[PDB]
């Protein structure tokens, strides 16, 4: 009586994994030739966001096993390394040090903390040797036992010179997918992290995305809409982190306000590296600068976040976190060109019961990016004053009767872009469908 | 309403949307090797074969350019025989083909034998 | 002192290898194989 009837074209998907590629914003670029970010040899984006709404269909996500983040978290350590590649390896800087003070009759918080210092370095004779005198800083060189010193790669990594032409300004990326694939949108107010949206859209291509590197908070980023957003996995668990996004913006500035000067050496037949070489005026702190009144009333809406399934009845004590490195301990960020490091004690001292604000921050040379014993990138210095400002967006967190302590945590770099990818998911699409019909 | 903009719709009313299901499948020429042109080549390739690997199915399958054919093979009514003239424009598409997933292996080897098979036999059997 | 097929075989040895830093060298013990060295003309 029925009789199996074919149908091509049918809207129905699975699950999968899939490759997936760049889609740039096309500019004008043309001055850093190209950053770190391949901006050039990417796709510009179809200006038309074709955005489908789907009617009246749910569909359970889950944004702690997006393949997405595996994706891209390999391609950003593979950018990075692809970029740093073809610059100036600086094998023969790991010398013996002579050094001393700079300023050594200072009574600020900056006393003993930059290093002039003296070499033997090699020049682009084989056998012309030269003394060069520079600066340094305290997380940069370590003691021996003018006493004699030491940079901290030498126990571990080498030394690439960070090709000073290119940049470091997280471009906005979009991901589009290939054909015969599609990216479901859950579009759904204050999701849950792992639940039904009922208000689902698909694209092609997602919204843009900066890949910044932070620690501890979450700077530039996308915003909320409602309200405060909490999100993590296992909330029981000590294990799991916590990820806080905010509805509203603080904006912090951030200087690093020296006239510095930058030398140049030939250290071989082409090898030429720059070197942070004198500073005009006098040593300044670098610092940032936050509304401290706005921060309280942002994070009084915090706090009525975590008593709705957490700790009606229980004090909330925020405090300092614990320690290890600095990049797990501190609030770290590049900020085009330099690597900051801003104390952050004074944002975690306070409990509850039922005018600015500044933080010291300090900077390296020497970076460890993404955890890779075997890597460290040398940045150069910069001329010249740095004004940094920007947003902030979230907050990663974890947690330690009726008291709860929450310390502020961070260290896998992964973490920052499932706050970008909770809202995706990868599809693959399926044009069959057998029904049975009044034909034969 | 677009692509895949009948989704959670009537199966007889999605059934007027296949065009624009298929329009919307299948770029920058000399490509250079170092990171994105990986992705973009393999961006090329993956779109090939999963247009290619069905289209071949239905040169299998006899039903040979875009048509909404039907076969010869009779349904067999143990795969969930549920009211098959009012669940044919009820449901979905999507909640109704998990259903049907556990037989459609079974099903397509003998699409290709029922008249892929046979009955591309005997037109030659007549060609005399 | 030894009387079987291993005798002269291995060869305690001595270095100057360099070490992490530019200027700074270093001796070294080891041992090594018949098949792996070849004389000049503790030798
Ligand atoms: C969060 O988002 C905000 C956006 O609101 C980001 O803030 C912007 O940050 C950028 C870079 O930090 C900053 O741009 C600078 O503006 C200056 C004033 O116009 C420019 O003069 C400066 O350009 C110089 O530096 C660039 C990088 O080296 C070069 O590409 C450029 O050619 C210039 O370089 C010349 O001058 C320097 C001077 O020392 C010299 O050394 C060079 O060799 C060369 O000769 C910057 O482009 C924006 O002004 C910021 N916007 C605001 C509103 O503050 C913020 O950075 C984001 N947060 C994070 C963490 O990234
Ligand atoms: C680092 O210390 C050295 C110590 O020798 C400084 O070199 C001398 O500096 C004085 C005044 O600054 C000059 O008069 C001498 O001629 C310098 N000696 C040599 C051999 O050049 C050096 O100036 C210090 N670095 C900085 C940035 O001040
Ligand atoms: C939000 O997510 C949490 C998990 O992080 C859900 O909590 C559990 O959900 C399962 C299935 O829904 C239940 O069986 C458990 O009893 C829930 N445990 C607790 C402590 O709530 C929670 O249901 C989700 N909420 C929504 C609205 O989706
Ligand atoms: C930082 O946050 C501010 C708000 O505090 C953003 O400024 C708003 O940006 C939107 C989008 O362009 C505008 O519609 C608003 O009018 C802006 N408000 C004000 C007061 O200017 C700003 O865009 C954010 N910048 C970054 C880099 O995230
Ligand atoms: C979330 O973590 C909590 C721990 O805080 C888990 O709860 C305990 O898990 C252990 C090992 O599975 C059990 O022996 C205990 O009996 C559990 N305690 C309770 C009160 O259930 C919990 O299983 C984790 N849940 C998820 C979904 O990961
Ligand atoms: C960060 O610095 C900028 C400028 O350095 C501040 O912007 C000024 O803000 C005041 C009041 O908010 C305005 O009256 C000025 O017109 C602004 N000037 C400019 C050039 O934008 C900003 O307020 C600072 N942020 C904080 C939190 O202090
Ligand atoms: C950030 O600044 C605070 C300032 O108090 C530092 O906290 C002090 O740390 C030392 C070293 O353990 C203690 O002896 C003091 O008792 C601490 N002060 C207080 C008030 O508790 C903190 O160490 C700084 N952050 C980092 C990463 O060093
Ligand atoms: C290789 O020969 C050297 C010859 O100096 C040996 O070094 C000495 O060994 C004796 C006993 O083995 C020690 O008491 C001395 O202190 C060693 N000298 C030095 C400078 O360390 C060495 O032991 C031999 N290698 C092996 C594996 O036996
Ligand atoms: C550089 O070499 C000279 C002579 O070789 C030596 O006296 C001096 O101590 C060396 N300085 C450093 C910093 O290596
Ligand atoms: C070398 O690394 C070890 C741990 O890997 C550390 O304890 C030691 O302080 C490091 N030495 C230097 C000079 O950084
Ligand atoms: C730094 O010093 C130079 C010296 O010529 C001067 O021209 C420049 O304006 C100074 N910049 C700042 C920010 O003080
Ligand atoms: C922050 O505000 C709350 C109430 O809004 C108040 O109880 C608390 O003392 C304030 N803290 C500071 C440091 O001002
Ligand atoms: C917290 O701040 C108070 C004063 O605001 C100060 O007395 C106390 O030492 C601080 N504690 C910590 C752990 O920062
Ligand atoms: C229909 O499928 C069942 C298994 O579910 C099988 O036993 C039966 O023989 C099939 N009917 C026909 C006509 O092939
Ligand atoms: C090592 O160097 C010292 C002094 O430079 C020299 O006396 C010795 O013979 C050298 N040994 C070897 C094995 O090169």
């Amino acid at each position: 009586n029925l009789w199996v009837t074919v149908y091509y074209g049918v809207p129905v998907w699975k699950d999968a994994e899939t490759t997936l590629f760049c889609a740039s914003d096309a500019k004008a670029y043309e001055t850093e030739k190209h950053n770190v970010w391949a901006t050039h040899e990417c796709v510009p984006t179809d200006p038309n966001p074709q955005e489908i709404h789907l009617e009246n269909v749910t569909e359970e996500f889950n944004m702690w096993k997006n393949n997405m983040v595996e994706q891209m978290h390999t391609d950003i350590i593979e950018l990075w390394d692809q970029s740093l590649k073809p610059c100036v390896k600086l094998t023969p800087l790991c010398v013996t040090l002579q050094c001393t003070n700079y300023a050594p009759k200072l009574r600020s918080m900056m006393r003993g903390e930059i290093k002039n210092c003296s070499f033997n370095m090699t020049t682009e004779l084989r056998d012309k040797k030269q003394k060069v005198y520079s600066l340094f800083y305290r997380l940069d060189v370590v003691q021996i036992n003018n006493k004699e010193y030491r940079l901290i790669n030498c126990n571990t990594s080498a030394i690439t010179q960070a090709c000073p032409k290119v940049s470091f300004e997280p471009i906005p990326i979009h991901y589009c997918a290939p054909a015969g694939f599609a990216i479901l949108k859950c579009k759904d107010k204050k999701f849950n992290g792992t639940g039904p949206c009922p208000s689902v859209s698909t694209v092609q291509c997602t919204h843009g995305i900066k890949p910044v590197v932070s620690t501890q908070l979450l700077l530039n980023g996308s915003l909320a809409e409602e309200e405060v957003i909490i999100r993590s996995e296992n909330i029981t668990n000590n294990a799991k982190n916590i990820l806080v996004q905010l509805n509203t913006p603080v904006q912090i500035n951030c200087t690093r306000p020296n006239n510095n000067t930058v030398k140049s050496i030939r250290i071989g037949p082409g090898q030429a590296f720059y070197y942070f070489g004198d500073v005009l005026g006098d040593v300044r702190m670098a610092h940032c600068n936050i509304s401290k009144a706005t921060w309280n009333e942002t994070l009084g809406k915090v706090v009525k976040q975590l008593r709705k399934h957490f700790g009606n009845n229980t004090i909330i004590r925020f405090a300092q976190s614990s320690g290890g490195d600095l990049e797990v301990t501190t609030h770290s960020f590049n900020c085009g060109g330099e690597f900051f490091y801003c104390n952050t004690s004074g944002l975690f001292n306070s409990t509850w019961i039922s005018d600015s604000l500044i933080l010291p921050c300090r900077i390296k040379q020497i970076i460890n990016m993404w955890q890779r014993i075997g890597q460290a990138m040398y940045a150069p210095p910069i001329q010249g004053v740095i004004r940094c400002v920007s947003n902030i967006t979230g907050l990663i967190l974890t947690r330690d009767s009726t008291t709860e302590t929450f310390r502020p945590g961070g260290g896998d770099m992964r973490d920052n872009w499932r706050s970008e990818l909770y809202k995706y998911k990868v599809v693959k699409i399926e044009p069959l469908g057998v029904a049975p019909t009044r034909c034969k | 309403l677009g692509f895949l903009g009948a989704a959670g719709s009537t199966m007889g009313a999605a059934s007027m949307t296949l065009t624009v299901q298929a329009r919307n499948l299948l770029q920058q020429h000399l490509l250079k090797l170092t990171v994105w042109g990986i992705k973009q080549l393999q961006a090329r390739v993956l779109a090939v074969e999963h247009y290619l690997r069905d289209q071949q199915l239905l040169g299998i399958w006899g039903c040979s350019g875009k048509l909404i054919c039907c076969t010869n093979v009779p349904w067999n009514s143990s795969w969930s025989n549920r009211n098959l003239s009012e669940i044919w424009d009820n449901m979905t598409w999507l909640q109704w083909d998990k259903e049907i997933s556990n037989y459609t292996q079974i099903i397509y080897g003998l699409l290709e034998e029922s008249q892929n098979q046979q009955e591309k036999n005997e037109q030659d059997l007549l060609a005399l």
